[PDB]
DNA sequence: TGTCGTCAGGATTCCAGGCAGTTCG
DNA sequence: CGAACTGCCTGGAATCCTGACGACA
């Protein structure tokens, strides 16, 4: 079905193309008329990506029908490579399966890409107890991640009532990240009662890689239970990651 | 050295030009066949720096599969016709199978065959002593697409009948022509050389012109309109390091200078026919389109001079006229048994009943890769040509004409140390209505005696 | 002498074309390379030899057959195609520096040869080539 | 045969020498009382260069006789690879055939490389009519180039009367880049009558590599006639490239 | 077994972010 | 008197360059 999508700054969304399409090399946009969403699941069925975004994000947002479509991110990275923030982005799609990308402002560039199916499998998510949740930035998720990196592979998340550490150790070199009130790494914190779980580094590692440092991201966990990573953009859309706990620590 | 620019003979005025209406039309044209949306556009998916061979030799069996597939469809014979693969479901039933032949076995029990299809690949075993034993044994082995009936067994497909791709013998005869017509074939002439014939070719192209010696001569030159060369202008270049002391013109502007002054002789209403080769500066790899646009540059300005590609089908009055020079002649000398240059049309035969040019991969020449297979023959052929042995023979194949064109040169050392007798000044003059020989001139008087 | 005789052969034939006075004349000493390149070229281009990955002493026909009926591996082909370009540019730029007769059409066959097996109209001859600049002087001069 | 010149800045003539070194391997810099010019082509034959530097260019230009020096690429690159602008450049040359590259800034270099015997044909360029000039700037082309050469390899230019569009097409990847005076990447538009050729954009992505964000670029082609697009440095220099167009698919 | 294709780390530049010199509210 | 205008220094994003690993006859 025909529609029109213009969003302004494709520069901030090609962190979001960035961190999508570094996991899986395809999307599956839900387009609705009360917004734009999109659940895409890994292969190794390790993480699940959720982006929702409301029609006040987008200026000149017209919906004909509400639909499915099907975008091959490999070649849309290659898009927004070289998209800039004072321009204006357009996502129009006519009566065939091509998508006609409008890039208005010092330059008119347009694109026109095939619409093919997406298989992804059927993962919602559920109301889950989320017992933690902690606000952290991009440059402390990026040097947590790297520097936990460097000394093993796992991660063990902690958190109690007033304190979010990430304690994580391979065999001799431990790591034990601190986020207190004191400092800015740590804003606001939800976290009842102690909560402790565990996850992985490749993926958090390929997950930080798209999203910058100036970038606060809501994180929340429960006693083994999956990680909940969701943001919002522009205050109004949020996106959400489903993590899997690990056995290990 | 010379450069062949001064014999300028105008045409007697004693020889009466008949003024009629002169058809011309070909058929196979490589420009708006091939080269139009298939040869630029093959794959177009690949890396950087991708090769586009895979594909163009990888399709080049399965057209000739489908084309050949489709002449075993029209004719009203062959039946059960499956794959390789189907085999499996078949028990015992007899059926036809339609493959590649990859090579030959012999063995004491029989003929073990490698048969292989786009779908499978299986041993066709047929007895010894079979009515298809001697088609199937004396046929391209290397290269060739074939059919089967029989049953599998297991594991080995016992066929029991063969099937060749081989012309008709049932086909339709062509109408009278109201007007006469003959045509010359001829190739081989070889101008750069140092032994070659150039008597017998000045007192060709002064016959060319009406300068005949006997009465006969009049009423056929009288009516040729047509004039076919098939290939190998020149001696070649880089073939044997003694060469050099024996190209008697070894700049090629004037071998193609050369040749476009001798053949400027030849009068207006005359249909020029020159297709390319292997030892001129052009493209060397089969199929042929053209020449090229340094070289060629006299030829391209005399609008007579007609630059066909190779092959071609050259259709006049109807006919199918195949011209082309190809290598599988020596091929079936030297591979099949009971066959040599002294009778290069029975070689010529194996040819005819295959519908193709040159198989036999391996050979002294360069065989392009396309995506289709060109040198396949569709419709029935008229006229098939062929040389490269330089001896000419008459003999006619299930009503197909079936001649050599000879050379114009004499017997090399070369020629001398493979034990080859060519036999220059040669001109069989082929009459186009009932496509036919006509008559035979012979100018060996000229020429060195075999 | 890949390293050192044949950056004498490059001095010392500069040498000797200082020494003619820019006056060359035919000769066979590089074509001495020449013609194994060319033989080379020809014959192993219509040899096409099939080898999977899996097996490399196992030599397929030259008919094609789609895969390796023994591995389960593409088969590669040896048309001598992308090994003998690397030769070509080295005697190939000391032969378009100069103008030189009865060698034109074994430089510019095989090249013209690999661009008809492949498949940019130049404005003109400026990368010396013979080809336009010399055909003009004969048809002008015509 | 001696002489000396001294220009200053050292990184803006370093693009000149990146954009020739990218655009040709082998060149001789033929040295005239009007300045420093260069008629060549890419012994690759894919573009045509013709660099014309007059005196004015230099600060101080001072010859006795006039003749023609080779100047590798490569070399004479990696010379001002890391040359700062706010140097001065010093090129001398005396009685023997060295070549003395004099760096007047933070630290004098004084520098000393052979000059070969190139054997350059000095040849010209014919004059035509192309009915197709148009201004636009810098930045717009690599952009236009940059994005355009993944999704495709040729590139198709249509230019009417106060109108201009570079449209691609491929496979199944689209892109069009159209601009008018209007524009504020167009600055003039010199149309006459429509105006439509093809080239290859793989030439036009090195072709363009080196081009600044500010500097005008004149092209001029036309419909079966090459491409040719030229643009001045400092005001008074004047850079032209003709390549011939694509007689392919 | 050498050599070609490809990926990650380091270096580079323009823009955003941050910091001198001067004048009028 | 103190921030805006103007101009300038520095980190971050995009780009370019280079070393190391895996594959083929
Ligand atoms: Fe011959
Ligand atoms: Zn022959
Ligand atoms: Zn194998």
């Amino acid at each position: 079905m025909p529609f029109e999508v213009v969003f302004d700054g494709a520069k901030e969304f090609a962190d979001l193309i960035a961190t999508a399409s570094n996991l899986i090399d395809e999307a599956a946009f839900k387009f609705t008329e009360e917004g734009i969403s999109m659940r895409a699941m890994d292969p190794s069925r390790v993480v699940l990506i959720d982006l929702n975004l409301p029609e006040s994000i987008f200026s000149k947002y017209e919906v004909e029908e509400p639909e499915t479509i099907g975008i091959n991110m490999d070649q849309f990275k290659k898009i927004l490579k070289r998209g800039k923030a004072k321009d204006t982005l357009i996502l129009r799609k006519g009566d065939e399966n091509f998508l006609e990308i409008t890039f208005e402002g010092t330059a008119k560039r347009t694109f026109r890409l095939p619409l093919i199916d997406v298989e992804e499998l059927e993962l919602e998510l559920p109301e889950l107890p989320f017992t933690a949740k902690v606000v952290l930035l991009g440059e402390v998720l990026k040097e947590g991640i790297k520097d936990a990196s460097l000394v093993s592979d796992a991660i063990k998340f902690i958190a109690k009532e007033n304190e979010f550490t990430m304690k994580a150790e391979g065999e001799t070199n431990e790591v034990e990240i601190r986020l207190t009130l004191e400092d800015e790494g740590l804003l606001d914190l939800e976290v009842e009662e102690e909560t402790k779980s565990a996850y992985g580094i490749r993926y958090l590692s390929d997950m930080v890689k798209g999203i910058g440092k100036a970038d606060e991201v809501i994180l929340r966990f429960g006693n083994e239970m999956p990680l909940q990573m969701e943001y919002m953009i522009r205050d109004e859309g949020r996106l959400t990651f489903l993590l899997a706990p690990r056995v290990e620590e | 050295y010379s450069t062949y620019s001064d014999l300028v003979i105008a045409p007697k005025e004693g020889f009466h030009y008949r003024a009629k209406e002169i058809p011309d039309e070909w058929e196979l044209a490589f420009d708006v066949k091939n080269v139009k949306f298939e040869v630029p556009k093959v794959k177009n998916a690949q890396s950087k720096e991708g090769e586009v061979i895979i594909q163009a030799y990888s399709s080049y069996f399965k057209s000739r599969l489908k084309k050949m597939r489709r002449i075993f469809r029209e004719n009203p014979e062959i039946g059960t016709i499956v794959d390789i693969a189907k085999l499996s479901y078949v028990r015992e039933d007899d059926v036809t199978i339609i493959g590649l032949v990859n090579e030959k076995r012999e063995t004491r029990k029989g003929y073990l065959f490698e048969i292989e299809d786009a779908t499978g690949r299986i041993k066709v075993f047929i007895g010894s002593d079979k009515e298809g034993a001697n088609e199937a044994y004396s046929t391209i082995m290397p290269d060739s697409v074939v059919a089967f009936r029989g049953t599998p067994g297991k594991g080995i497909f016992f066929a029991n009948r063969v099937f060749l791709p081989d012309v008709p013998k049932f086909k339709r005869s062509k109408p009278p022509l109201e007007e006469k017509v003959y045509a010359i074939l001829l190739s081989d002439i070889h101008v750069g050389s140092n032994k070659f014939c150039e008597e017998a070719f000045i007192k060709f192209l002064e016959w060319l012109n009406g300068e005949v010696n006997s009465r006969t001569e009049e009423e056929l030159v009288s009516r040729i309109k047509y004039i076919i060369i098939g290939g190998d202008v020149v001696d070649g270049v880089g073939i044997y390091p003694g060469q050099y002391n024996e190209l008697a013109i070894p700049d090629i502007f004037d071998q193609y200078e050369a040749l476009a002054n001798l053949l400027k002789q030849v009068p207006d209403h005359i249909t020029m026919f020159i297709g390319p080769g292997n030892h001129d500066a052009a493209r060397t790899a089969l199929p042929q389109p053209g020449f090229y646009e340094e070289y060629a540059k006299p030829l391209y300005k005399l609008k007579n001079a007609v630059i066909i590609s190779n092959p071609a089908v050259i259709r006049l009055h109807g006919r199918d006229f195949l011209v082309a020079h190809g290598r599988g002649i020596e091929d079936v000398v030297d591979f099949v048994p009971n066959r040599s240059h002294h009778r290069p049309a029975e070689a010529m035969v194996e040819l005819l009943k295959l519908r193709h040019i040159a198989p036999t991969f391996g050979n002294k020449v360069p065989i392009a890769p396309d995506p289709e297979d060109t040198l396949v023959i569709e419709s029935v052929p008229d006229l098939f040509q062929a040389g490269h042995v330089h001896v000419m023979q008459y003999k006619t194949y299930n009503g197909v004409f079936v001649i050599n064109t000879g050379t114009w040169q004499a017997q090399t050392e070369f020629q001398k140390m493979v034990n080859i007798i060519p036999t220059p000044a040669r001109v069989p003059i082929i009459d186009v209505e009932t496509a036919r020989l006509r008559a035979v001139v012979r100018f060996d008087q000229f020429c060195e005696g075999v | 002498g890949d390293m050192e005789e044949k950056v004498a052969r490059q001095l010392a034939l500069a040498e000797r074309i200082r020494a003619v006075d820019e006056h060359h004349v035919a000769e066979t000493i590089i074509n001495s390379h020449l013609v194994p390149d060319l033989r080379g070229n020809l014959r192993s281009f219509t040899r096409q030899e099939f080898r999977c990955v899996k097996c490399n002493t196992k030599y397929r026909r030259p008919p094609l057959t789609g895969k390796c009926p023994k591995c389960g591996g593409k088969i590669v082909l040896t048309v001598s195609k992308g090994a003998i370009e690397k030769y070509l540019p080295t005697a190939k730029m000391l032969v378009t520096k100069y103008r030189v007769k009865d060698y034109t059409r074994q430089r510019i066959c095989i090249t013209e040869k690999d661009i008809k097996t492949l498949f940019q109209r130049t404005l003109m001859g400026f990368s010396a080539d013979i080809c336009e600049k010399m055909v003009k002087e004969r048809t002008g001069h015509s």
